[PDB]
């Protein structure tokens, strides 16, 4: 019974890895988006004159 | 006119081309030299004008 035993805790903590993996993939990919807004202003607004 | 979106300096015109999964843009740009040192003023008044 100890096989169980583990088998369930590890089902357990993969599922829970997973989520929190999905969660940060989608901060990151808004974070990345924000960025490239700001390299946008950056470049447009610094440079030159809008 | 917007600076450095396409190309780096002031933007004349682009060529496109295709790619096996995507696009190749080739830019033409026009870029100063040779540069002198002079002196300036900003303005010049005649005859009190
Ligand atoms: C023009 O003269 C100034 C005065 O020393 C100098 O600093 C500047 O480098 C000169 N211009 C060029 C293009 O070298």
């Amino acid at each position: 019974e100890a096989e169980v035993q583990i088998d369930r805790l590890i089902t357990g903590r993969l599922q829970s890895l997973q989520t929190y993996v999905t969660q940060q993939l989608i901060r990151a990919a808004e974070i990345r988006a924000s960025a490239n807004l700001a390299a946008t202003k950056m470049s447009e607004c610094v440079l030159g004159q809008s | 006119k917007r600076v450095d979106f396409c190309g780096k300096g002031y933007h004349l015109m682009s060529f496109p081309q295709s790619a096996p999964h995507g696009v190749v843009f080739l830019h033409v740009t026009y870029v100063p030299a040779q540069e002198k040192n002079f002196t300036t003023a900003p303005a010049i008044c005649h005859d009190g004008k």
